[PDB]
Order: structure tokens, then C-alpha cells, then sequence
RNA sequence: CCGAAGGUGGGACAGAUGAUUGGGGUGAAGUCGUAACAAGGUAGCCGUAUCGGAAGGUGCGGCUGG
RNA sequence: GGUACCUAACCAGAAAGCCACGGCUAACUACGUGCCAGCAGCCGCGGUAAUACGUAGGUGGCAAGCGUUGUCCGGAAUUAUUGGGCGUAAAGGGCUCGCAGGCGGUUUCUUAAGUCUGAUGUGAAAGCCCCCGGCUCAACCGGGGAGGGUCAUUGGAAACUGGG
RNA sequence: CGCAUUAGCUAGUUGGUGAGGUAACGGCUCACCAAGGCGACGAUGCGUAGCCGACCUGAGAGGGUGAUCGGCCACACUGGGA
């Protein structure tokens, strides 16, 4: 019995300032109720960097996880692709 | 082709106006009707026709209107497909319906459609509401239409090659 | 309820007979000798409409509800509405013979009991589904109107069936709207309700 | 438009305005705001009976009472029927019809209510106007 | 705790029960966990309906129905069936 | 710039029937090839023909004009344009002219038309109707 | 220690009300002109400045909607 | 609560009104009034021949309801995604350079976020809808089913949009 | 969901270590540091509002409503506390 699966984000890294924490901009995007096109929208969460191997620029994907302090919910899994 | 007129034709009237000239004297009167006329088999036509008095212009109206006749295709007593008729700035669609709504439309387009043959239409005028234009932009619509054996012998194919 | 003033006015035998149009077939009253002027779309829609209510004697919360449900039907629609009040119960009672007009059916179903399919039915409006042997409880056995209409002998439809001593009336599929009624216009009326 | 530009600036419905909105109001006692009731009818004190003039080519003097409600705000109605009953500080229900004879005015004066006494001698048109069917 | 229980549908004058599992807590036509069948009282004969498999399979976890539900359980017999599970 | 060839495609035919000239040449790209092989294999055109090149390619279409002065082809449309694309589902496929015209709707598998698309019952972009 | 209320204080927003005032609208054949519509009797209009009881005039630039 | 219900006796006896009638809008005449009284939703009636005012007759609409009001929605394609426009009717920024945003020529490989499709769960009960049943029919009740997600997990497709 | 004729808003606010506290994770509370956090994808502010299943209208898309019935919420003369 395989307990159940935690949601999962890859995203984009906005700021290295806090301690040991970064936060992420998840782009995914989707359509209207009315004229039917698909726009875009950017949502930055609050993540954990317990190593703080991280950089501005960086895509990296997040577990999501118990609420580690006031807006963080999130913390590393794999850091895929380093800033240049 | 130009339809010939001999038939029975049934020539009801949308609207007579009243409609003037002004001259150094004052204004000077005739009255303008507009009728459509046709039998109820698939041919409609309409025309118009101007007199000093009302009933000489229904004469000329019917006259007019037996001369300008127009054919319909009434598949399954409706019309083959769903069309916009636009005559300049009157524009009406056309939908075909099922076989017990009746012609739901209004008054010189449900004039046509009564005169057509047609008995099932969903009709809507989407443009202005004067009865000369919206019964051009009707029969515009009709003069566009379809016949599924007609476009089949269009496309080199065959009618179930096309309805199924 | 005059009732030859609705069929005059109508312009049509609501009854169906030589009666109620010979010696004076205009409309009523002071303005109807003289040459009426013909009726628009709207009163023809009308004309057509009430030619039918007048017909059964249907208000028109009833006569909406079922125009409403003969939608919800298959087919033709103002076939339909046709169909549903021809299985009236007035009107069962008036086609099988039992009554003069579709008042004095409409007594009869109301108070003069009739029964359908046993206990009893005290309700015109009534519809009556195919398959129901339709008679008269044995203490309205056989009484003067019913007697009359008996020894008077109209034709019985093709949808019913119809006994004189017995008088259980019975029926068959369904009445087709050929064999319904030739006068009133269909498909006028579904336009004047469609609006 | 574009689908973008309907995207991001939409579509802005045209504004509605109500024919009559000295109904489309109300008043609590103690608290001294001025609430949104929409109500059907108002019942108000009249403050002045006269009668005066419409403006031009229609041209007969009709009846204008001018009456302060229950939510606060003074109205100039119009008393309908043949010869009325009110005079100043009479109790008065108000519904919503516009007088287009007379400018300003677009109530009525309910006749058949709380004061407005039903109208004299009628037998047609006998629910508006306010009066019983009298006998026959 | 959980309880099996009627649960009121119908008309004014002509009632109707669903046999419901709810709790003591919820109100009576309130929220509730899952339903059994049916209980027509106003037929002048019987007729009550039992999903009798899973009414069983809530009375095993541990739900006591009220009077007249354990006897409409009674009357479809599945407080035998539970007594011959409890024998066995 | 361009912003879609499709769509020119498209007009290009609309304004070759309006006109009733007799040949086209468009620029090729690989659904263009396909949308006019649909729509040679549906009669609405005589013939169509591809130039391979080096630039970009040709594709020739020879517009049917049956009788008199018929234009079989009576109207063009593209529904999703760029910058509203349209996909429908496989209960939501439209057809049209109700079965007296078509669309060409590009599905999972290939750029189907209409009635290819129902019967394979697979849905995706619906990028013209032709009438 | 926290702590509701209350107290003091300086600001912020919002509604009334206010001598007086400024433009606006509508109204019984009121007064002064006649600016525009015709080449409207000085072609008109747009922007801007200026002057003048008032429409308006005049300058400059632009426009034909001469 | 001797309540629904059933059974017997008696008499048409106890039981119909409201609104409109110029057009839209079905339904018209007469008498009084005389720009007064008044009507009005609009067009607008009425200044001595008023089918528009008030009354009577009549007709029409409905019907234990009818009419008015107040608000919603439609009509209204009149906020137009479906489904509108900008030379002169309202409407092209005075014009440019450009950030963000939107949109992207061609061939091919690959990916699977969009897209389509399958399975699983779920979107309670009542409600709308379908099918039958019970109330004397109906309203209503009841049973059975359907529907509704850019929903989550999971599996296929690869044309197109996107990614490499 | 309405307003941009509301554009700047935060400072236990934004993170850290440690402690307390809680049925529990947590600036939830406190010490000490770091200068963070939200922001035209509309922060903040102001106005309005219980939310939904559903209900009315409409061909539909929608628009309006949130009575009854049913689910969740919040309230109990006003504020605070156990």
C-alpha cells in the first residue's frame, strides 16, 4: 500500500534573499469562461531550500509538504536546469 | 430560369405607403404597395407598384411581382440548409426546423415563407425592419440555397456519398 | 354560456351541424351584418386557436399545459396537442355518443357519473389513455340522456369502439389527426404559441 | 475588437437607470442612512395641492400634488381621476407612472388607499380609480 | 453513534420514508452517510424496499437502527442473516 | 509576418472562385497539401498539383467549375484563427450545410475531415469549413 | 505580562448644512442685436491669442465639411 | 378526527368578476363634453360632428381571478464569444521609438504543457430532463435513470499550438 | 465583485536559530539576527455581499437572484475572556 502522491510543481526562481528559502513562479496557464482563449498567469510560492543550492534563474521543481512557516508550503525536489 | 407565371397564384400585400412629391403647388400624393406574390409549390416573387390610388397599385404591385418570380427548395417542407440572407442592411437568417413548429417569422418574411411553400422555418431578422429590404434579404436567401442532388452532381459524387 | 354566439363568432360549426350558422352566418352584434374586414396574422393565429378551445372549452392554463406537454411528445407537434384533446374525457363522452354536446358531457363526467376502468372519475380534464373500457356505474345505468343519446345513433370513430346496451366504450391505437377534425387549422396555433 | 484586447479591457455593460427612483429607496429611523428597499408604493404626507400646466402643444391643466415620503424625499405626484379628495397633510400611497403631459412629475397617486378616497361617479375602468362597484 | 433510521419524504398528508444511515447528531431530513431503500406506511398492503447487503454491511461496523427500522429488518430478514454472522 | 498561411490559403481560393479564375499557385506548406488533397478528394476541386522547389514549394489548384457558371466551391472560413484557436470534442464535431458542406478538422490521427473525424470519433483543431 | 472599554491627541475619509456665488436646463408672442444656414450679404469651421453688451470681431496657422 | 372518504334525500336553487376595444393589439357604435374635464406605455387624443375623454350598449381577452405598480430577464445583434462597428451617421491615438504582452515562414526528429480519447473516483439528497408508478386527474408524491468539471489519478494518439 | 477620480502597501510584516504554546504544523506566541515580503497577472484602500446545490429569463451563450428545501459558514443585547 503505496501512501498517497503530494503535489508537485517545476518552476522558475525569483529571489535567493530569504534564509535558506527561494520562491518559484509556476507558469502554468489556462482559458477563459467566456471568449475562450488561453492566457497566462505566474504564481510564486514560498519554498525550501534546506541546502540553499540555489540561484535566481533556475528552473527546479517543488514538493509541496506541511506548512514549514508563514507562506511556505514547498520544498525542493530536483534542481533540473542552473542559471547562465 | 425566369419562371414562367402561368400558375395559381395567391398575391397578398405586406404594406401600402403613402408617399409624396412636393411641387410649387404642394405636395402631391401616390401610393406605393409592395406585394408578394406565388403559389405555395416553391415560387415566390414580389413587386412593387406606384399610382395615384390603392388599388391601381396592387395592379401594377401584382403585375410587377408575377413578372420577377423566384424558385425555392422546400426538402422535407423546410429548407435544405441554414442561410443569412443580406440585402443591404436587412439581414435575416434562415434555419430549417422539425415538422411541427410552423414558420416562425416576421411579417413580409413569414409573407414569403407562407408564399414559398416553406412551412417549417426558424427565421430572425438581424438588420433593419423595412419591409422592402427585409423581402429582398429573404429572397436572397432562398436564391442561395442548395439541393442536396444539385451539389452532389456538383461535387462529381453521389447524394449518400453526401448525407451519410 | 350562449354558444351559438361562439360559433357564429368563430365563423365555424363548433358542434359540427346544419345549426348555429343557417339564417345568420356574421360574427355577432351591431358591427357584424355589415362587411367585416378580414383578420391579420395575429387574428387568424387567434381565430384558429379559439376555434379549438371552443371547441373541448379549455381555459387557457389548461390549454397552455397541454400545448406545453404535447411538445414534450414525439413528432408533429400541433398533431400532438390534437391527439391530447381528443383523449379528453368531455370529449370521449361526447364521441361515443353519450351526450349532445361536450356540456352535457362535461355533466356527465362531472356529476352524472361516468366510470373509466372501474371505481369512477369526476374530472373533464381527464386524459385518457388507449386500452380503457369506458362505461357507466349501474346506478346511472341507463337515465333519459344517456337513453336519448343511445336511441340517436352517431357514427363511433375509427379510434373508439362503442356498445348500446353494454355502452362499455373501448378503444384501439391511437386517433390519427386525419380522422380528428378537417376544419381546425394546425400549425397556426403552434405559431400563435410560439410568440 | 480583438480577442486579447476583449481579454484584457472587456466588455462594460451599458448602465440601467431606473424610471423611478425615489421608490428605489428607504430609511431606517435610528441609524440616519438611507437604504436600497426597491420598493412598489410609498406612502407620504402631502406637502402642497395644487394644479398646473404641462409645456406645450398638449394643453389642459392637470392636478400635481407634491408629497414628502416615508424613506424622506419630496415628489410632485398626479392625482389621476375626475375631482379628488386631498388637501395639504393627507396621507397618501404613491406608486410609480410617469406623466409625460406634466414635466417633473412620474408617480401617481394611488387612488383607493390609505386617504386618497375613490374617485366619483365611475363605472368603467372601475379598479383604477379606486372605486367599489357600486350597486345594481 | 451512527444510526440507520427513517428519514421523512413525501407530501403533507401522505408520508414516506427512505431508510438512511445517518447520525444521532444531523437533523432528521438533513445531511446523512448513505441510503437503503424504502418505506412506503401509507399503501394500504406492505411494501417496504431493503438494499439488504449494504444495510448488512453498515450494521457490522456498528450502527443500531431505531425500533421500527430493526423491525423492517426484521420483516425483509436481514437481523437473522446478522445473527447468524454473529454465530458465526 | 503572414500570421497564418492557412487562412490565406483560404481567401486565396475565395477570391480565385469570386473572380472564377482556373489555376493557384500557393506557397506549399505540408498541411496546405493536405487541405487541398481533402479537398480534391471531395470534388470541390478539379485537380491539385505540387511543385517541389528549393525556395519554398508550389501547390497548383485548378478550381471546378462544373456547369455553366457554378462555383462548387461557394465559401471559404477558417475557424481557428490564430489567436482563438478552436478544438472540439468528438461529440462536439460541427458538421455543416447540415452534410451538404464540411470541415476540415486535424485530429490525433491526421488531418481528417468531417466525416473522417466522426467515424474515427477523435477530435482536435477544426481550421476550416468549406461550403 | 497580555487585555475589552474608556481618556487624550493629531490627521484621513464620507454625508449633511452654510450668508453668498458660478455656470446649466426649462418656461407665459419680454428687451437688444442678427452670429450661422444661400456667395447668409465679411465664405464657414478648427486650434490659439486678444478685445468687445451680446451673438461675436480681429490676428496667426490650418481645413473644404466652398 | 368521525378528517379525507363512501352512501341516501332535496332545490338551478347559494355561487363572476376584472380589464380593453385608433395602431402596435383581438375587440365599436351611440349620447354628453368642447385643448375644459380628462386619457396616455409610445405614436399622441380632446379647440361643437371625439370608434383614443366620461357613460350606456356591444365586443374581445382572460377567468376566481383580473388590472396597475415595483425589480429581473427577453425582445435588444442595444457591450455583439456566439453576434456589431470607426471615409461622411458615435468612433483611427497628431505622429514616432520602443519595455511588458499578444501573434509567428519552411523541412524534420523528439517531447507531451494545451488538444482529443479510455478506465477509475467524484460533482450528496431534493431540483431541471427521461421512463414508469400512486394520489378520483392535475399540481404533487414516489421509484428508476440521465445530465452537469478547464476536477484528481491513470493509460493511448501525435496532426496542430507550445517545448528542445 | 465593483471602483485606478484607490499605486504604492507591510514591519511579527518576510525568512533563519532556539524556546514556549497547540489535539497538531506554523511568527501562533517571544528572545537574537538577516532586509526581506506583496505588487499593474491589480498589492493596499474604499464600497458592496453569507457561499453553494439551486431559482427566474433566454434558442442558447449569458444576465439576474441566493426566499422556502438541503450542505457548509458566521452570529446570539455590544466588546473581551475563560
Amino acid at each position: 500500500s503505496e501512501r498517497n502522491q503530494r503535489k508537485v510543481y517545476q518552476g522558475r526562481v525569483v529571489s535567493d534573499k530569504m534564509d535558506k528559502t527561494i520562491t518559484v513562479v509556476v507558469e502554468t496557464y489556462k482559458k477563459h469562461t467566456l471568449y475562450g482563449k488561453r492566457v497566462k498567469y505566474s504564481k510564486k510560492f514560498k519554498a525550501h531550500d534546506e541546502n540553499n543550492q540555489a540561484k535566481i534563474g533556475d528552473i527546479v521543481k517543488i514538493m509541496e509538504t506541511r506548512p514549514l512557516s508563514a507562506t511556505k508550503r514547498f520544498r525542493l525536489v530536483e534542481v533540473v536546469e542552473e542559471a547562465v | 430560369r425566369i419562371d414562367p407565371s402561368k400558375l395559381e397564384l395567391e398575391e397578398r400585400l405586406v404594406t401600402v405607403n403613402r408617399v409624396a412629391k412636393v411641387v410649387k403647388g404642394g405636395r402631391r400624393f401616390r401610393f406605393a404597395a409592395l406585394v408578394v406574390v406565388g403559389d405555395k409549390n416553391g415560387h415566390v416573387g414580389f413587386g412593387t407598384g406606384k399610382a395615384q390610388e390603392v388599388p391601381e397599385a396592387i395592379r401594377k404591385a401584382v403585375e410587377d411581382a408575377k413578372k420577377n418570380l423566384i424558385e425555392v427548395p422546400m426538402v422535407g417542407t423546410t429548407i435544405p440548409h441554414e442561410i443569412i440572407g443580406r440585402f443591404g442592411a436587412g439581414n435575416i437568417l434562415l434555419k430549417p426546423a422539425s415538422e411541427g413548429t410552423g414558420v416562425i417569422a416576421g411579417g413580409p418574411v413569414r409573407a414569403v415563407l407562407e408564399l414559398a411553400g416553406v412551412a417549417d422555418i426558424l427565421s430572425k431578422s438581424l438588420g433593419s425592419n423595412t419591409p422592402i429590404n427585409m423581402i429582398r434579404a429573404t429572397l436572397q436567401g432562398l436564391s442561395e440555397l442548395k439541393r442536396a442532388e444539385d451539389v452532389a452532381k456538383l461535387r462529381g459524387k453521389s447524394v449518400e456519398e453526401l448525407l451519410g | 354560456g350562449p354558444s351559438w354566439k361562439l360559433s357564429r363568432r368563430l365563423g365555424i360549426s363548433l358542434s359540427g351541424t346544419g345549426k348555429e350558422l343557417e339564417k345568420r352566418p356574421y360574427a355577432p352584434g351591431p358591427h357584424g351584418p355589415g362587411q367585416r374586414k378580414k383578420l391579420s396574422e395575429y387574428g387568424l393565429q387567434l381565430q384558429e386557436k379559439q376555434k379549438l378551445r371552443h371547441m373541448y372549452g379549455v381555459n387557457e392554463r389548461q390549454f397552455r399545459t397541454l400545448f406545453d406537454k404535447a411538445g414534450k411528445l414525439a413528432g408533429k407537434h400541433g398533431e400532438n396537442f390534437m391527439i391530447l384533446l381528443d383523449s379528453r374525457l368531455d370529449n370521449v363522452v361526447y364521441k361515443l355518443g353519450l351526450a349532445r354536446t361536450r356540456r352535457q358531457a362535461r355533466q356527465l363526467v362531472n356529476h352524472g357519473h361516468i366510470l373509466v376502468d372501474g371505481s369512477r372519475v369526476d374530472i373533464p380534464s381527464y386524459l385518457v389513455k388507449p386500452g380503457q373500457t369506458i362505461g357507466v356505474r349501474e346506478k346511472s345505468r341507463n337515465l333519459s340522456i344517456i337513453k336519448e343519446s343511445v336511441e340517436v345513433n352517431n357514427f363511433v370513430p375509427e379510434y373508439l369502439t362503442f356498445d348500446a346496451e353494454k355502452l362499455e366504450g373501448t378503444f384501439t391505437r391511437l386517433p390519427e389527426r386525419s380522422e380528428l377534425a378537417p376544419e381546425i387549422n394546425e400549425a397556426l396555433i403552434v405559431e400563435f404559441y410560439s410568440r | 475588437p480583438t480577442i486579447n484586447q476583449l481579454i484584457r479591457k472587456g466588455r462594460v455593460s451599458k448602465v440601467e437607470n431606473s424610471k423611478s427612483p425615489a421608490l428605489n429607496k428607504g430609511y431606517n429611523s435610528f441609524k440616519k442612512e438611507h437604504t436600497n428597499v426597491s420598493s412598489p408604493q410609498k406612502r407620504g404626507v402631502c406637502t402642497r395641492v395644487g394644479t398646473m400646466t404641462p409645456k406645450k402643444p398638449n394643453s389642459a391643466l392637470r392636478k400635481y400634488a407634491r408629497v414628502r415620503l416615508t424613506n424622506g424625499i419630496e415628489v410632485t405626484a398626479y392625482i389621476p381621476g375626475i375631482g379628488h379628495n386631498l388637501q395639504e397633510h393627507s396621507v397618501v400611497l404613491i406608486r410609480g407612472g410617469r406623466v409625460k403631459d406634466l414635466p417633473g412629475v412620474r408617480y401617481h397617486i394611488v387612488r383607493g388607499a390609505l386617504d386618497t378616497a375613490g374617485v366619483e361617479n365611475r363605472a368603467q375602468g372601475r379598479s383604477k380609480y379606486g372605486t367599489k362597484k357600486p350597486k345594481a | 453513534a451512527v444510526k440507520i433510521r427513517l428519514k421523512r419524504m413525501g407530501a403533507k398528508k401522505s408520508p414516506f420514508y427512505r431508510i438512511v444511515v445517518a447520525d444521532s447528531r444531523s437533523p432528521r431530513d438533513g445531511r446523512f452517510i448513505e441510503t437503503v431503500g424504502t418505506y412506503n406506511p401509507v399503501a394500504k398492503p406492505a411494501e417496504v424496499k431493503i438494499d439488504e447487503e449494504l444495510a448488512l454491511k453498515w450494521l457490522q461496523t456498528g450502527a443500531k437502527p431505531s425500533d421500527t427500522v430493526r423491525n423492517l429488518f426484521s420483516s425483509q430478514g436481514i437481523m437473522e442473516k446478522f445473527h447468524n454472522a454473529k454465530q458465526g | 509576418v503572414m500570421t497564418d498561411p492557412i487562412a490565406d490559403m483560404l481567401t486565396r481560393i475565395r477570391n480565385a472562385n469570386m473572380v472564377r479564375h482556373e489555376k493557384l499557385e500557393i506557397p506549399a506548406s505540408k498541411l496546405k497539401r493536405e487541405i487541398a488533397e481533402i479537398l480534391k478528394r471531395e470534388g470541390f476541386i478539379r485537380d491539385v498539383e505540387f511543385v517541389e522547389d528549393s525556395k519554398q514549394g508550389i501547390i497548383r489548384v485548378f478550381l471546378k467549375y462544373g456547369q455553366n457558371n457554378e462555383r462548387v466551391i461557394t465559401g471559404l472560413k477558417r475557424i481557428s484563427k490564430p489567436g482563438l484557436r478552436v478544438y472540439a470534442k468528438s461529440n462536439e464535431v460541427p458538421r455543416v450545410l447540415n452534410g451538404l458542406g464540411i470541415a476540415i478538422i486535424s485530429t490525433s490521427q491526421g488531418v481528417l475531415t468531417d466525416k473522417e473525424a466522426r467515424a474515427k470519433q477523435a477530435g482536435g483543431e477544426v481550421l476550416a469549413y468549406v461550403w
